């Protein structure tokens, strides 16, 4: 129940009323603001803080009104577990991965869908099953279509020739 | 507004002259006449540079300050020093002042400008990065100078500096469709008679018919208060060719350690405590408020070759070390190389160019140019093996790279135009591509069978193996006789 | 901004270039010190300068800012009685601004003078700040909150690889939350104009305004804002800082900052010690680099990265204003005139080159290999000085690996590092190592039609870095499908591409073999 | 080596003073 900081002091661990302003999110990069908004009221993210923000940053479009450029959900998702494992200390738990392969096959981008079904299998030893046969599915989609990799970059034969730019 | 302002001369302690005005001091930078009588040849004309109180204002004399009394009357001019521009300054003398002093009746003038302007803003600013082919070898591969570029020529007592401005005068400002000025500042008065004389033969300057370049000179023998100031009166000079004419110009400062050094005089006078090595305080401020002036704005372009005394050959002393960061390229001359036989003395380690990169000059130009650097950085290292172990000791590929290291030294002297009665050979103006592919093929190992004092002190690859011609012809008579 | 008027406190008595001194008017108000005043310099406009020195007389020490030409004795001067604010927020990205806040052509204000955080405030330096230099990042690990000097001649690239610094943000930072992204501050103190609008365009070329604001006090103008530009640099960087966001402060340069703070401490007659500096030049730049700092849990968690760089004459470390900074910082980054001539780019000597806080400042992946490195290069360069060992061969490929123009993606860099750790890179020459990273990353072999067969992992995928900085390479999830990617590369770059170099040996073919290898030194 | 070091050591200090001297002599001329 009682949690205490790096110097000692006493921390304010009452993290529901900050999960409810999260639920409230339209756009992403607003989340982020919300989780400064904690700290600096002497209040760390929860284990359920981290996985009620993985929700938005799936649920939502981008940053706000305008588009950034080569926006990437699972790169601002990932540095969120980065945060998380290392410099707060927390293991993320079976939510926090499972949001991560929605994105995967939700964007269609299935090579990293591949790279985190082998993440949740081991360690967190779970197979959610649901979204492996749907990224098995955009594995097959790019096979059958016309191909998987870039395409022009992978059939040029280079040898000797190759553009520097 | 305070325009003949009567005032009375306070104290005279050297070129630093204080003055009374009843009804309240001018601005600063405001020229003073002296107006009162003496036995004077010539007059005294001074500039308000502080202000003591809301009545008396210090000053620096242009001209000596010899027989002047106290109390003597000083009238105000209107404003700062004001200096001729325009196409009819072209083909004339000057002073610091901006009165003519070739004796070639008055001049055409019809407007005049301060000597203290302001420098360009930010959104004034404009990059052109262009080469401009000096036709030196050690220049246009190593550091080549850009067109628009400030340009800095380093180095002690008796390198080359005046002997490469002259070249850059025949090689670059004689095929050129803009004017040029030369700021004669601080330097020897005998030079500027061998620059007034060979432009005039070369007809650059011409009295009957047309004229492209601009003279103003403020030499050894006039008072720090000129000798400062002189290099502001040509650059008002070329900042009205820049931007009312809208015009490329060159810009020639012989030399700007002389306006730094001026102002190091004045500023123990003006009762400022010296900062590092007995200069001015404002030694940064000083050059900056000059050389910032010397610029491409959006209206022309000054393309400004400067020469910069190192004193002692201390190159961390102040006066080049402040100059350096203001340059796109610094060049940079060596005594050590100078009383080795190459010349020009270009050290080319030492130097640098804003341009040296791909995206300015070609992909050829960067990679041959780097090679050349690369190989004389491995050649300095196992110089210090040779002098210790010997020639003998070194490896099989490590003695051909001395070879070819060797060579490039000494084909990187060149035999100027202008000095033919140093060197006693006619001059060679290289071109940048044969400068590149000379240079290249050496680097290559194409001329290793060629030997190496047919390098030295030539132009391209032709004259090298004209020379080689006769090294192989002179030999082989010696050798048979 | 237009200042705030109240009361008039003075005429104005002696001017001396950028400095003056004011006789009280009737009644001897009094400024207070270290704010702002404004001379009328016309009945429409006025110019601004900070108080000095407050004498026994009555008389007030004012460092002259705007319009100098203007001024003039026996004008009146109108004081503000508050301390040097401006303007600060996001508002202020991508624009150039002064050190008083107007900007330049081409939001809450925030006090200049300002104290840093104390004990209880701070925290240790855990995120990591990428230069994007494999020389860096490893060796000399940057963290956020930290205080990495730059030091070294002139034109051995200590602009460059600060701006790169800022450049290397932006791969991130579009890709990140906002919340961790790195906004950066260039301060260009003394510096020429044309300069500051080629690093203006450079920025916005690869999208750096946008992550990026441009304090700016350049040689035309005087000392009084080349002495301040830092300062104001910090207090648009503490903004974020205090607002639980990371934040970067390159000030380019403290050399010249020193010699406009001289000039106004000579003029103004404050007694000087050594070079000719006064007492407390080691105070102006200790004060500037303590700000920068990074905060606790409690306070938000925010970060000001300082990246101040100052010009050493000839190698000279002795200099009073160098070996001050060096004193201050958390150790340096050294850029040596021969390795830059040499070829090395950047030339960064990394014996002389030294992280205070490097192992807890880096990456858990970066961790892994850089731990290696140390232990090769100390091998090989004892080795060197006094037959080829397997550190040799491998710390040789290192040297070539550091070398590099533009700065690299955090993915890129590990991959080629790792490659070399394990000894992928021996039997390809020390020459074509260039050529071999190229064709790692932008490239691929395996999938170039035949042995590919890797369910995830391969180097067109960029989202994989996120991935890696998580797990590690080092761990059972990557680790052998990181060494298929490799041994595929490897062998397949050996026979096919390798075997050319027995081959050429004629004109046209050595001269397109050296253009495509000069090359491959820019592109990471 | 050694020889070499103290002289660049006691040029540094030689300097200083020098330095110094010369520029508070200086404001000694000044008042
Ligand atoms: N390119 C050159 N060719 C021949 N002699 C040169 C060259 N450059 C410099 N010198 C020598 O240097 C001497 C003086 O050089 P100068 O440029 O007048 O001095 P400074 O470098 O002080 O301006 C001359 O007597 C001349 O012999
Ligand atoms: N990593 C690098 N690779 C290649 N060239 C570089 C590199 N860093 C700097 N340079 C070059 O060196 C020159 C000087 O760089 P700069 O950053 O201005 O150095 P300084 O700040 O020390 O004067 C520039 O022309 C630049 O192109
Ligand atoms: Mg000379
Ligand atoms: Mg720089």
């Amino acid at each position: 129940a009682k949690k205490y900081d790096l110097f000692g002091y006493e921390v304010d661990t009452n993290t529901a009323p900050w999960i409810e302003k999260i639920k409230k999110c339209k756009y992403y990069d607003e989340a982020g603001e919300v989780l400064v908004n904690m700290n600096v009221s002497n209040c760390p993210p929860d284990i359920a803080t981290y996985n009620a923000t993985l929700q938005c940053i799936y649920q939502s479009p981008s940053k706000q009104s305008t588009p950034v450029d080569n926006e990437s959900k699972f790169c601002a998702m990932m540095d969120l577990l980065e945060e998380m494992q290392h410099r707060n200390r927390l293991k993320p738990n079976e939510e926090s991965w499972t949001w991560v392969m929605k994105e995967c096959v939700k964007s269609g981008q299935f090579r990293l869908g591949y790279c985190i079904q082998q993440v949740m299998e081991t360690e967190c030893k779970g197979c959610p099953a649901d979204l492996v046969k749907a990224n098995e599915a955009n594995a097959q989609k790019a096979k059958t279509e016309g191909k998987e990799h870039p395409g022009h970059l992978s059939q040029q034969a280079g040898l000797f020739d190759v553009k520097v730019e | 507004d305070h325009k003949g302002r009567v005032g009375h001369v306070s104290q005279v302690i050297g070129a630093v002259v204080d003055v009374h005005f009843a009804d309240g001091v001018p601005p600063v930078l405001t020229a003073l006449d002296v107006v009162d009588k003496l036995g004077r040849d010539e007059p005294l004309t001074l500039e308000i540079v502080q202000h003591l109180d809301a009545h008396t204002g210090r000053c620096i004399a242009m001209q000596t300050t010899d027989l002047l009394k106290l109390k003597a009357k000083v009238v105000s001019t209107g404003g700062n020093i004001s200096v001729p521009v325009g196409r009819e300054t072209l083909g004339r003398i000057f002073n610091v002042l901006g009165d003519a002093i070739d004796q070639r009746g008055p001049v055409g003038e019809k407007l005049r400008m301060p000597i203290h302007a302001v420098a360009p803003k930010l959104a004034d600013q404009a990059a052109e990065d262009a080469v401009l082919t000096t036709g030196i070898k050690v220049i246009d591969l190593i550091l080549p100078y850009c067109k628009g570029g400030k340009i800095g020529l380093f180095g002690g007592a008796g390198v080359g500096k005046t002997v490469i401005i002259m070249e850059l005068i025949n090689n670059v400002a004689k095929g050129h469709g803009g004017f040029s000025v030369f700021a004669g500042v601080g330097e020897r008065t005998r030079e500027g008679t061998d620059l007034y004389l060979e432009m005039m033969q070369s007809k650059v300057i011409d009295l009957k018919g047309e004229s492209k370049c601009v003279l103003v000179y403020g030499q050894m023998n006039e008072p720090p208060g000129a000798r400062a100031r002189v290099a502001q009166s040509a650059l008002t000079m070329a900042e009205y060719f820049r931007d009312v004419e809208g015009q490329d110009v060159l810009l020639f400062i012989d030399n700007i350690f002389r306006f730094t050094q001026a102002n190091s005089e004045v500023s123990a006078l003006l009762g400022r405590i010296p900062a590092a090595v007995g200069y001015q305080p404002t030694l940064a401020e000083d050059l900056g408020q000059l050389q910032e002036r010397i610029t491409s704005t959006t209206k022309g372009s000054i393309t400004s070759v400067q020469a910069v005394y190192v004193p002692a050959d201390d190159i961390t002393d102040p006066a080049p070390a402040t100059t350096f960061s203001h340059l796109d390229a610094t060049t940079v001359l060596d005594r050590a190389v100078a009383e080795s036989g190459i010349y020009p003395a270009v050290n080319p380690l030492e130097c640098a160019s804003r341009i040296m990169d791909p995206d300015v000059i070609s992909v050829d130009h960067y990679n041959v140019a780097q090679d050349v650097v690369q190989m004389l950085t491995k050649y300095r290292e196992l110089q210090d093996i040779i002098a210790v172990l010997g020639i003998d000791e070194l490896s099989e590929e490590d003695k051909l790279i001395v070879d070819r290291a060797r060579k490039l030294v000494k084909f990187l002297s060149q035999p100027f135009q202008v000095a033919e009665v140093f060197t006693g050979m006619t001059g060679h103006y290289v071109q940048l591509d044969d400068t590149i592919d000379s240079f290249s093929g050496l680097l290559m190992g194409t001329y290793d069978q060629v030997p190496e004092m047919a390098f030295y002190m030539v132009g391209g690859i032709n004259s090298v193996l004209e020379k080689a011609k006769k090294m192989a012809e002179e030999a082989a008579e010696l050798e048979k006789m | 901004s237009f200042f705030k008027t109240t009361e008039m406190i003075g005429y104005v008595h002696s001017i001396d270039g950028t400095i003056a001194t004011l006789i009280p008017a009737p009644g001897n108000p009094g400024v207070a010190y270290n704010t702002i005043i404004q001379i009328q310099v016309s009945p429409t406009t006025f110019a601004a300068g900070l108080v000095f020195n407050l004498e026994k007389d009555g008389r007030i020490g004012i460092i002259l800012m705007d319009n100098i030409t203007e001024v003039q004795s026996g004008q009146k001067v109108m004081a503000t009685g508050q301390l040097l604010h401006i303007p600060v927020g996001a508002g202020v990205l991508g624009k150039v601004v002064n050190p008083l806040g107007h900007e330049v052509p081409v939001s809450t204000l925030g006090k200049v003078d300002t104290g840093a955080p104390n004990i209880v405030s701070r925290s240790p330096v855990n995120y990591n700040l990428l230069t994007g230099f494999k020389a860096v990042d490893t060796m000399i690990p940057i963290g956020r909150g930290q205080r990495e000097l730059i030091v070294g001649d002139r034109q051995t690239g200590k602009t460059s690889i600060a701006v790169s610094t800022i450049i290397n943000q932006v791969r991130i930072n579009q890709q990140i939350l906002s919340k961790n992204a790195v906004i950066s501050i260039y301060v260009s103190i003394g510096q020429r104009c044309s300069n500051v609008a080629r690093i203006h365009r450079l920025l916005q070329s690869y999208g750096a305004l946008r992550y990026t604001t441009v304090m700016a006090a350049t040689a035309a103008e005087p000392a009084g804002l080349q002495y301040l530009a830092p300062y104001a640099g910090v207090t648009m960087g503490e903004y974020f800082m205090n607002r639980g966001r990371h934040c970067l402060c390159v000030y380019d340069d403290l050399s010249k900052q020193a010699v406009a703070y001289r000039q106004i401490s000579l003029l103004l007659r404050r007694p000087p010690g050594r070079e000719a500096y006064p007492g407390d030049v080691f105070y102006l730049h200790s004060r500037l680099l303590e700000r920068a700092a990074m905060l606790s849990p409690g306070k938000g968690g925010g970060s000001v990265t300082a990246l101040p760089i100052v010009e050493t004459l000839s190698n000279d470390v002795t200099a009073y204003i160098v070996t001050n900074v060096i004193s201050i910082t958390d150790g340096q980054i050294y850029l040596d005139t021969k390795l830059f001539t040499g070829g090395q780019r950047p030339a960064v000597n990394i014996g002389l080159s030294v992280s205070r806080v490097g192992s807890s400042a880096q990456n858990a992946a970066m961790k892994g290999v850089a731990g290696k490195l140390k232990g090769i290069l100390a091998e090989y360069r004892k080795l060197a000085a006094d037959v080829q060992t397997i550190p040799m061969i491998r710390g040789a490929r290192f040297v070539a690996l550091f070398n590099q123009k533009q700065p690299s993606y955090f993915m890129n860099a590990i991959v080629s590092l790792y490659a070399c750790l394990n000894g992928y890179l021996d039997d390809v020459k020390v020459q074509y190592v260039k050529f071999y990273e190229y064709l790692l990353v932008h490239r691929d072999l395996g999938i170039m039609y035949g042995t590919a067969k890797n369910k995830f992992f391969y180097m067109y995928v960029q989202e994989l870095n996120y991935l890696i900085r998580f797990f590690t390479l080092n761990s059972p999830i990557l680790h052998g499908e990181l060494e298929e990617m490799l041994k595929q590369h490897t062998h397949l770059f050996l026979q096919h591409y390798q075997s050319k170099m027995n081959a050429i040996k004629s004109e046209k073919d050595v001269k397109a073999l050296k253009n495509l290898l000069y090359s491959c030194k820019r592109a990471v | 080596q050694q020889r070499t070091s103290s002289l660049y050591n006691k040029t540094r200090q030689f300097g200083i003073t020098a330095a110094l001297i010369e520029i508070l002599s200086a404001m000694s001329s000044l008042e």
